[PDB]
Parts: C-alpha cells; structure tokens; sequence
C-alpha cells in the first residue's frame, strides 16, 4: 500500500508517485499523477468515520460538492473506497490540483486592483450558483478559495454547508471545525437560528477587506472579542440594527457595551477604488436584511467589466429536494456516504 | 477555592429552566433529568468543571448564545507569479 509519510495513502493502481501537499480539514492531502488523463492531481484522505459529525462533514463535502458543475467551484474527479461496507473505513476524494489558494497569495502578494476585482467576481459568480441551489457554504474564506497561476479561482469545500432554511436551530456543529471567527456573520454569532444566505455575504465582504490591505478586517482572538472588533470598525448598532437579534440575553449585551463610532471605510483602506468600497459597505452591514445580495453584487459598478448574467450560470439541480435533515445514526451516514460514492466504482 | 462558588451561584442565578434546556442541548454528545445547579455538578463530577477548569463551559457559553454568562465567567478567571485578468 503507497504510502506518504507514515500514513497509509491507498490510492490504488490509477494514481501514483505520491507527494505530501500538506494537512488539511479532512486529514492528508497529496498529489499524484493519474496514470488514465496523464496530469498530476490532487488527493484528499478522509478517515474515521467513528465520529458522527464527521461523517456528517463528510457526505455534505460529497453529496453537495458531486451535484455540482460550476467552473468556480471545485469539482470531485474520483472517490476511491473499499468495495464493501464493512472495509470502507476511509474515503479518497480526488480533485484538480491547483496552485495555490488565496491565504497563501495574500501571504506573499499585495494585489493590484485590477487582480482583486477579477477574483471578487468570480468569487460572487460562483456563490450566485451556490446560492440558487439553496445552498449555504458557512465557511468563506481565503484559505476556501483555490487558485492557479492563470486567475482561475474555485470556491471549495462544502463540508459545512447547509441547505438553507432560516428555521433550523444552530447546534455548534459549525464551531465544532471551524474555530475562527474573522469570516463569521454578527447574526451567526449571536441569535441560535435565522441563518440566511445573506452570512455567506458577509464572509465575502471580509475576503474583499483582507484582499485590499492584506490584513483580516475582524481578527477576534475569541468570542466577546470578534464582536468588540465589528463594532469596533462599523460603529455601534443601530435602533433597527438590534432588532435583527432575536436573542434577548445577546441583544442586552451589546447595548450593555460603550458606544463606538463608525470608522469611514476610506480612513481605514485609505488607498483603496471608491467603487470597491462602495460595494464593501453594502457587504458589511449588520442588518442581514439591509445587507446587498448576490445577484445584486455581480451587477455592481465595481465589477462592471466582468458583470454578463448570461455566463452567470444558476443551479439545476437545487436543494428543495432533501431539506436534507441530517443529525441522525452515524452508522446510517456511513450507509449515505457509500451510496453517494458507488458511482466510482469498476461498475 | 470559595471565590469560584460565588459566581458557580452568580451563573445559577441566571439560567431559567427554559435556559438550562438550551444549555444541555449544547453538551450534545456528552441522560436527561437534571435541573440548574444539578448541571454544574454534574460537570464537576464528570470532570468538566473546577476552579482551574472552566474551558468547558466557556465553550457551551458561547455555543448557546450567552455572552451575558461568559463574561462573568472572564470576569472572574481575570480575578483569579500572476497572469493578467481580462
Ligand atoms: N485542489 C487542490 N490542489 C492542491 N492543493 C490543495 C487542493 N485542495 C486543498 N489543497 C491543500 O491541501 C491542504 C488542506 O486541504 P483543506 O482541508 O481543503 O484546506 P482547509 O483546511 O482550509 O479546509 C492545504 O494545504 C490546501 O491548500
């Protein structure tokens, strides 16, 4: 059994001479070459399917990301797995490999406006998709968003996304992976449900400010700190603003905080466009409701030069089908994960 | 060792039992009839909860939305290569 650094990488007689990428969210991550397209891929290890949660995490990444054909997100080329049930103790997700991913470019990098505005657009060219699929990602970030040197960008992993619907109860599940909270919406982060695609939004308007100064715009070391750090740059919340907090114990502990002012966008990104700032204050609103859709972002100014509904592709295969209801058996996951991937199989 | 009881009842004081519902939901993973102090002790004897041992509970704080409970649980632990796009 091919095997890279220490760990058992069986990706059978198709795909070979391995090479350590790096660790991710699933667990190892490798290229290899694919002896059927003569290209170099990338490989994902999914393990123990002994906890329910990630099981869970892992037929959403599936199952979403297999219904899927965009060309700004991330596709699944092969799923290696054991041929029975009872041996399939992990899974093998295989993808195109890309370059490198926007935390990595960011790192190096200082973008010019004319790069930024580019990868915004396609950014918000791929969410209008997934977001015609009543589909909620929950996890934008730049670290999410996948690159090669030609400006082709990929939005990917979708192992915590939701179908969207504002009346399902929040059960920690998303905290549970993903302890960071520099992308996560206000709302998100103090009312327990009410989700809307409007959070996916706001973590683009995050990704938007980090790619005009390189640095995170809300980079809270833990909970009460992330909030202090909204207001800290939006201003305390308005009249309206506190209305959208059906919390009541959250809703007193912001009014219960000192007043902060707004600081202007142009005195904090000081040489940033006028058109993308305009745009990343309709992003950044704490109203969910108040807060600039999808649709209606592509159609700003900003993006003018790149804004063609015609090649702004919507889903056709949506989730109203399966509100999807997960939180049940892991056995049964595991069940759902076998299924979804059987059609990778010899057959 | 006394000063952790003073604010064990501080945070006592201000679950309801409607709260207490929505704090045990958020210990997911980890039987039922249990009823506002009863919690705490449960988490003590399970060792999820001392006067050193508060990461727990500032986890469930924030996944059932209450930073009116975490914040006095802070308050006293402070105490004590690119192509050109088209
Ligand atoms: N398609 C890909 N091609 C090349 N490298 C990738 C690809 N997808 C992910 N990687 C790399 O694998 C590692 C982790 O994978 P992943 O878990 O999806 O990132 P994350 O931890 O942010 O979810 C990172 O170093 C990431 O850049």
């Amino acid at each position: 059994p091919e095997m890279v650094r220490g760990q058992v990488f069986d990706v059978g007689p198709r795909y070979t001479n391995l090479s350590y990428i790096g660790e991710g969210a699933y667990g190892m991550v490798c290229s290899a070459y694919d002896n059927v397209n003569k290209v170099r891929v990338a490989i994902k290890k999914i393990s123990p399917f002994e906890h329910q949660t990630y099981c869970q995490r892992t037929l959403r990444e599936i199952k979403i990301l297999l219904r899927f054909r965009h060309e700004n997100i991330i596709g699944i080329n092969d799923i290696i797995r054991a041929p029975t049930i009872e041996q399939m103790k992990d899974v093998y997700i295989v993808q195109d490999l890309m370059e490198t991913d926007l935390y990595k470019l960011l790192k190096t990098q200082h973008l010019s406006n004319d790069h930024i505005c580019y990868f915004l657009y396609q950014i918000l060219r791929g969410l209008k998709y997934i977001h015609s699929a009543n589909v909620l990602h929950r996890d934008l970030k730049p670290s999410n968003l996948l690159l090669n040197t030609t400006c082709d960008l990929k939005i990917c992993d979708f192992g915590l996304a939701r179908v969207a619907d504002p009346d399902h109860d929040h059960t920690g599940f998303l905290e549970e992976y993903v302890a960071t909270r520099w992308y996560r919406a206000p709302e998100i982060m103090l009312n327990s449900k009410g989700y809307t695609k409007s959070i996916d939004i706001w973590s683009v308007g995050c990704i938007l400010a980090e790619m005009l100064s390189n640095r995170p715009i809300f980079p809270g070391k833990h909970y009460l700190d992330q909030l202090n750090h909204i207001l800290g740059i939006l201003g305390s919340p308005s009249q309206e603003d506190l209305n959208c907090i059906i919390n009541l114990k959250a809703r007193n502990y912001l009014l219960s905080l000192p007043h902060k002012n707004k600081v202007p966008w142009n005195r904090l990104f000081p040489n940033a466009d006028s058109k993308a700032l305009d745009l990343l204050d309709k992003m950044l609103t704490f109203n969910p409701h108040k807060r600039i859709e999808v649709e209606q972002a592509l159609a700003h100014p900003y993006l003018e030069q790149y804004y063609d509904p015609s090649d702004e592709p919507i889903a056709e295969a949506p989730f109203k089908f399966d509100m999807e209801l997960d939180d049940l058996p892991k056995e049964k996951l595991k069940e759902l994960i076998f299924e979804e991937t059987a059609r990778f199989q010899p057959g | 060792m006394a000063e952790y009881g003073t604010l064990l009842q501080d945070l006592t004081n201000n679950i309801t039992l409607e709260d207490l519902e929505q704090l045990k939901s958020a210990c997911k993973e980890d039987e039922e009839i249990t009823t506002g102090s009863a919690w705490f002790s449960f988490l003590e004897s399970h060792n999820k909860l001392d006067k050193d041992n508060l990461s727990y509970i500032e986890h469930i704080f924030e996944i059932s939305r209450r930073p009116d409970l975490l914040t006095m649980v802070v308050d006293y632990r402070t105490r004590v290569k690119l192509a050109p796009p088209p």
